[PDB]
């Protein structure tokens, strides 16, 4: 905060950690609610960021 | 019974529904040996040839 107003970083701790994408993208509606409902859910496939 | 499977490939299947569960559908599946086909025959030979 002492750099930028505001920013898209954060420290939360994850859990349950999904493997890579495209199984986060066909796993299905209303079942990952479950997923972000316990707490933060972290992705670990690289990506292309801007 | 689909799922148990788990021979070579990976098989992931969505969660039906809380109502279609009890759908009903036909699935037939054959019981006869195959084993009574590989016996050692006096014609094997043609078998083998064609």
């Amino acid at each position: 905060n002492r750099f930028f107003h505001l920013h898209p970083i954060v420290t939360n701790q994850p859990s349950n950690t999904i493997k890579n994408a495209q199984l986060w993208n066909e796993m299905r509606l209303e079942q990952q609610v479950e997923h972000i409902k316990a707490g933060p859910v972290r992705i670990i496939g690289p990506f292309h960021v801007t | 019974r689909i799922t148990e499977m788990v021979n070579d490939r990976r098989i992931m299947i969505q969660k039906l529904t809380l109502a279609e569960k009890p759908q009903v559908m036909r699935h037939v599946t054959t019981e006869i040996n195959n084993d009574l086909f590989f016996k050692m025959s006096p014609v094997a030979q043609l078998y083998i040839y064609h």
